[PDB]
């Protein structure tokens, strides 16, 4: 299985974590520039 | 002990009258009289800026003719308050703004008279929306030179008043002087109006007026393209070894966002034939 | 276990989305 | 259909199957008493179909996996209702689901039945009870337990749960239960319950756990300036010599203490309460050099230090520091003294519903204050912490906006702030309704309230107004 | 008148402040105050002014007082501080007038032989610019009655000056420069289109008011000429524009073909650092 | 870096050093120093003795921590916000006592060698009941004793005060 297979596409997840550390790289960006 | 930490709260009809007085009055210094209400120890407010009669020979202790004194206090008792004031105005346009010897010759007669007998000083060609020019003082006596200067009891407002460290001339005036703290606090009375006659008199004005645009069109076109061909030739110079080369610039300024506001304004102008019309 | 893993990484999941969220207006703000 | 269940076309669907089934739980989970969709006969078979796929597996975690999928106590009561059940397992499971459930609406009826299996377990249990005490905060199942204790006749059996209790509830909770459960065993719980012993031998665990340095305190005790760190030194020895009552600190100076102000005189007999932490009966007598009338401070604070001093002693147990310090600050001269033993007032009065704290102190500012207007929206809030002290709503937050100093909004804001804890789910329309406000005061407080509210949580809602006045 | 004014909104903080001066007394019915002003040519300014006390009983709206010592004493200290100061006239906070303000500004022409009101509100949100221009002249009337004295429209518009928002801007904090290219063209299209159309629903329902009533001066004036300037464009049904969509194709051309080549360069600009700079930080990240 | 000794972290005396260079300066900052020495008090707060806690290891929190630090930010003004730290300190302890006050003479063992022991193997020495104090690090290796005479009944691995019986 019921969760043992839920809990794996949710591991696919961290892919969409990797684009948050895209994002907080985003937000690193430019941070310099207006300080 | 023991000394608050004190605070200038304001108006802002205080600083329109030293924008407009000293703007008036703009090639030669001023002195004036600040009005307002002594609230507390540790706040005092100013709510009036009132113009005081010139002086021709000498800007002095002797520019406060005290007949102007009571007709002018008592005609503002016969407006709709009679407070009281909470110190004076003056002006510097010649320079950065500093404390002169008049303002020393005359502190000790106005603090002979107040509390407080807190300067304002200013410089009327600054800025448009953005200096805070006014400035504000307190001459510390010479006779608690005994005693450590400034007490300040927390000092943590201090310390967070103490982060310009401001005018390096009246830190060399730092003997007896120091700077406070001045709020542009709220006027909930006012503010909201204010932002109504800003905002809404001015986004087109009536709300109705604009909603020039053809000839935007080859300004338009020249402005962008007689860069574009300078922001396009460094990719004959885009090559590999990147220490070893040494020419980084974007070339895309004002030709996304300009062409964005161009062309979109421009053809929601063309698109006003629509929205205007049926 | 297989009950904790899910049970971990679901409000890691839920924050991420938050903060990833909050990412756009951080940036836009810069802009301003 | 339901004949075959060995393989992956099947497992697929019945894991997209009881994904319909757990969300159709999860849906009809938050319903008042029914109205629900109609759970299909199928999809709820199959569900300990699989649970008899759990004990042909045997295994434990898996059957309490599905056990919780299906969010409901039928086949998690048959877990806990299998054979060979060990409480090791059982007892950390208490340890997920409590680490783990979001809501307060099944999660505390998940504990309360896995408290209710663990007395149908053979040993009369007393982490259940000594865990859903403080959780699901039961004052009946404490007094039946006593009851288990007049019954019982031990000495183990009123001791550590007492103790969990004792250190690991509220201040309320016992202090309000202690008559349910009394109104020996009788004897033992005055002992235990009283609040007599516990600070003592921790104050005999101060003076005889030593393990400091005055090296550094030379090191700043050099020190020249007229900065507020030469009260930074006494911050200094001050924290690293808490709860030991002995006075060798005091007794090095005459002008490194004599910088008369507001915070030389009271830091000066605030230091030695800190130090003085703990310290049950030798307050009074050991300050009487150090009465509110004993001193001739320089303004107020050698005397307001005093009974703040005295505050520190009776932190959070006050004996008469309810009523002496009550009776000492209405017998003040005037509001610039009252202040440490208000918020000692307030923090020995947790609990215990204080009238006067919420009665003379807004009209005792009647506009505002300096600083002890802000000690009044503390202590009342510190009487009234996480209560929602509705007269105080309208008298508090309906008081903050007609005055117009910076220190009695914000020592009210705060106030208001701490009037509220631990809410989850109990503020935030106020909260938004602070936030609509303007701009110094109220949704400054609002971001400390919902701070206060969502105290442990990972909440996503206070991230949002969170990040949205931060950034 | 009078070609139109130049108000700073400094004057009407000077009216604002006088308003906090009456309004934690007993106000009876608002504030009637001194319009000083700077008239240089048909077109007028007005940097500052001063407040009078007045009261008045509504039995026959003719006890009403100023004091014109006070206002002369006064304004010899102002004109005595600043030579290019003088009255211009008056205001009042109530937005809408009556009958008395004739007596008001009939009564202070003596001065200046123009003496305009200001109408402001101290609560707006449904004007546009507060400022308001009269004055009380006559087109006698097409009867001639004796002496129509009317109060008329002169336009108004908020006056600006260097450095004066040095508070204002500061203070305001608010303000979001440049909102061009992002929605303050449809803030523009929600208040013109409603806040524009709604007073063409509330001048038809002026024209209810000359159906149902309406008869005082029914106004065949005005009202259809200018309401002809209006209908320059008939706009009915078949909508008879065949000669504007050749036009509107003239008007469409020459923008989406700055679209089609400009907008072809956005793309040209975006992707030749988009892909270089990608490129590196990709297989150079590691 | 309350109670948190170098083989833990060894920025601990890096930053103590690092206190004394910013404390053996004129130049910096005017409230360094008091934060500064402040941080002194903090780091050897109690004699690293007491540490703070906002939340019991039952699960129940400790709201005189959560007050103590929610409490403790708004030093701008009312500097005891400060002072009120001491409302979030706790007991780390373990209390060898059974009945109420008898002093059963108790001195079990603890796992960890002798290089964790150290304030900046066989046991740990406990006492009679002081009692003994408690690294939080080092709730794991205590361990209930083999031949004293009065060991706990009911397990011990949180500290504070704790059950006993004779054995
Ligand atoms: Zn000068």
């Amino acid at each position: 299985y019921l969760s043992k297979i839920e809990e794996l596409q949710l591991i696919v997840n961290d892919k969409s974590q990797n684009l948050r550390r895209l994002q907080a790289q985003r937000n690193e960006l430019n941070a310099k520039v207006r300080l | 002990a023991v000394d608050t930490a004190e605070q200038v709260y304001i108006s802002s009809l205080a600083l329109l009258k030293m924008l407009k007085h000293g703007r008036a009055g703009v090639p030669m210094e001023v002195m004036g009289l600040m009005l307002g209400e002594f609230v507390d120890d540790y706040t005092v407010r100013v709510i009036d800026v009132f113009a005081m009669p010139q002086s021709g020979t000498g800007v002095s202790v002797e520019a406060v003719d005290p007949v102007f004194q009571a007709k002018m206090l008592d005609m503002l008792k016969q407006t709709g308050r009679p407070e009281m004031v909470v110190g004076w105005y003056h002006s510097h346009p010649g320079f950065g703004c500093w404390l002169s010897g008049v303002d020393i010759n005359t502190q000790q007669s106005f603090e002979a008279l107040s509390e407080r007998a807190v300067a304002v000083v200013v410089d009327p060609i600054q800025s448009v929306k953005g200096k805070v020019v006014i400035d504000a003082f307190r001459l510390i006596n010479a006779n608690m030179m005994v005693l450590g200067h400034e007490p300040r009891q927390t000092t943590s407002n201090l310390g967070h008043l103490n982060k310009p460290s401001i005018q390096a001339l009246i830190h060399g005036l730092n003997r007896h002087y120091y700077s406070i703290t001045i709020n542009y606090r709220k006027n909930e009375l006012e503010q909201k109006m204010l932002l109504n006659l800003h905002k809404k008199s001015w986004m087109e004005g009536l709300t109705l007026q604009d909603y020039v645009v053809k000839e935007m069109l080859e300004l338009a076109k020249n402005y962008n393209k007689a860069v574009e061909e300078e922001d396009k030739m460094t990719p004959e110079q885009l090559a590999i070894k990147n220490v070893g080369k040494q020419d980084p610039k974007r070339h895309l300024e004002e030709h996304v966002d300009v062409l964005m506001t161009s062309n979109i304004v421009q053809c929601l102008a063309a698109m006003l034939d629509t929205v205007v019309f049926k | 276990d297989l009950y904790s893993r899910y049970k971990k990484l679901q409000q890691e999941l839920e924050f991420l989305e938050v903060q990833e969220e909050y990412i756009k207006d951080e940036q836009k703000n810069l802009k301003k | 259909f339901n004949v075959n269940d060995n393989s992956e076309y099947v497992e697929t669907i019945i894991a997209k199957c009881i994904d319909h089934y757990t969300k159709q739980c999860v849906e009809n989970a938050d319903l008042p008493e029914g109205e629900k969709k109609p759970i299909d006969q199928r999809l709820e078979g199959i569900v300990n179909k699989m649970f008899q796929r759990c004990l042909d597996d045997h295994k434990y975690k898996q059957a309490i996996g599905i056990a919780l999928e299906t969010r409901r106590l039928d086949v998690f009561e048959k877990t806990i209702l299998e054979s060979n059940d060990v409480p090791g397992m059982l007892a950390y499971s208490l340890k997920l689901c409590m680490s783990l459930m979001q809501n307060k609406q099944f999660r505390n009826k998940v504990l309360r039945v896995l408290v209710k299996i663990y007395m149908n377990l053979e040993k009369p249990d007393f982490i259940n009870v000594c865990q859903c005490l403080i959780f699901l905060d039961d004052p009946q199942a404490v007094s039946d337990i006593l009851e288990k204790l007049v019954k019982e006749d031990n000495l183990l059996m009123a001791y550590q749960i007492c103790f969990d209790l004792y250190e690991s509830a509220s201040q309320q909770f016992l202090s309000s239960v202690i008559q349910n459960l009394r109104t020996d065993q009788t004897l033992k719980m005055i002992k235990i319950l009283s609040g007599e012993m516990a600070i003592e031998l921790h104050l005999q665990f101060l003076i005889r756990n030593n393990n400091t340095d005055l090296m550094i305190l030379k090191n700043t005790k050099d020190a020249v300036r007229n900065s507020v760190c030469h009260t930074a030194t006494v911050i200094a020895n001050s924290f690293m010599h808490c709860g030991t009552t002995s006075d060798q600190f005091l007794r090095d100076n005459l002008e490194w203490l004599a910088r008369a102000t507001n915070w030389a005189k009271f830091t000066a007999t605030a230091s030695l309460g800190v130090i003085h932490k703990g310290h049950e009966k030798e307050a009074l007598q050991l300050m009487a050099t150090y009465l509110p009338k004993d001193t001739s401070p320089g303004s107020a604070y050698q005397e307001g230090g005093g009974l703040y001093a005295l505050g520190l002693i009776h932190a959070n147990h006050g004996g008469d520091i309810i009523d002496y310090l009550l009776n000492q600050l209405k017998n003040a001269s005037n509001d610039i003294v009252r202040h440490g033993g208000s918020l000692g007032l307030g923090l020995a009065a947790m609990g215990t519903a204080r009238q006067d704290v919420y009665d003379l102190l807004k009209t005792n500012l009647y506009q505002d204050d300096a600083v002890t207007g802000e000690a009044a929206g503390l202590a009342l809030g510190l009487v009234m912490l996480g209560s929602k002290n509705a007269q105080a709503i309208e008298d508090m937050v309906g008081y903050a906006q007609e005055t117009q100093h910076e220190k009695i909004l914000r020592g009210l804001a705060v106030g208001i702030a701490l009037v509220m804890y631990g809410r989850m789910e109990e503020a935030d329309a106020l909260i938004e309704s602070l936030c609509r406000d303007k701009d110094p005061i109220l949704r400054r407080s609002g971001m400390y309230t919902v701070a206060m509210a969502y105290c442990g949580s990972g909440n996503n809602k206070a991230i949002r107004r969170l990040l949205h006045v931060a950034v | 008148a009078v070609q139109k004014v130049v108000v700073h909104p400094l004057v009407l903080l000077s009216v604002v402040d006088h308003f906090n001066r009456i309004g934690k007394v007993g106000n009876q019915k608002r504030v009637v105050g001194v319009l000083l002003g700077s008239w240089q040519k048909k077109v007028l300014d007005v940097s500052n002014s001063f407040a009078v006390p007045f009261d008045e009983d509504d039995k026959d709206d003719s006890v009403w007082f100023l004091d014109h010592d006070y206002l002369e004493n006064m304004y010899g200290m102002f004109k005595k501080v600043n030579a290019r100061e003088r009255i211009v006239g008056w205001y009042h906070t109530g937005p809408k007038l009556h009958k008395n303000d004739i007596a008001i500004n009939e009564l202070m022409k003596r001065y200046c032989p123009n003496s305009v009101l200001v109408i402001i509100d101290v609560k707006p949100k449904d004007l546009g610019l507060p400022t308001e221009a009269y004055i009380s002249v006559e087109e006698v009337h097409d009867d001639g009655t004796p002496t129509s004295k009317t109060f008329e429209h002169v336009t108004s518009e908020i006056g600006a000056e260097e450095a004066e928002e040095v508070g204002v801007e500061h203070l305001l904090r608010d303000i979001k420069d440049t909102t061009v290219g992002t929605l303050s063209q449809r803030i523009t299209n929600q208040v013109h289109g409603l806040k524009g159309l709604n007073s063409k629903l509330l001048d038809i329902r002026s024209y209810l008011e000359k159906v149902a009533t309406g008869k005082l001066p029914i106004n065949h004036q005005i009202i259809y000429q200018l309401q002809d300037v209006f209908n320059l464009l008939p706009d009915v049904s078949l909508q008879e524009f065949v000669k504007a969509f050749y036009l509107k194709t003239n008007d469409q051309m020459v923008v989406v073909y700055l679209a089609s080549l400009i907008r072809s360069v956005v793309a040209l600009h975006n992707l030749i650092n988009n892909k270089i700079a990608n490129r590196d930080a990709e297989k150079k990240e590691g | 870096m309350i109670q948190q000794t170098e083989i833990t972290c060894p920025k601990v005396n890096q930053f103590r050093q690092l206190y004394s260079k910013v404390i053996n300066d004129k130049h910096d900052d005017v409230m360094a120093k008091f934060g500064a020495i402040l941080a002194q008090g903090i780091l050897d707060a109690g004699g690293h003795n007491v540490t703070i806690s906002l939340q019991s290891r039952t699960g129940h929190t400790h709201m005189p921590s959560v007050v103590g630090v929610l409490v403790f930010t708004q030093f701008w003004f009312w500097f005891p916000l400060s002072h009120f730290l001491s409302l979030a300190y706790t007991p780390t302890c373990v209390i060898g006592l059974n009945k109420d006050l008898k002093m059963p003479k108790v001195q079990y063992k603890s796992n960890c060698k002798p290089s964790t022991f150290a304030y900046p193997t066989a046991k740990a020495k406990k006492k009679e009941k002081n009692p003994a104090r408690v690294m939080p690090a080092q709730l794991k290796v205590l361990t209930m004793p083999e031949t004293c005479r009065y060991q706990p009944f009911k397990p011990l691995s949180i500290g504070g005060i704790i059950i006993l019986k004779d054995t």
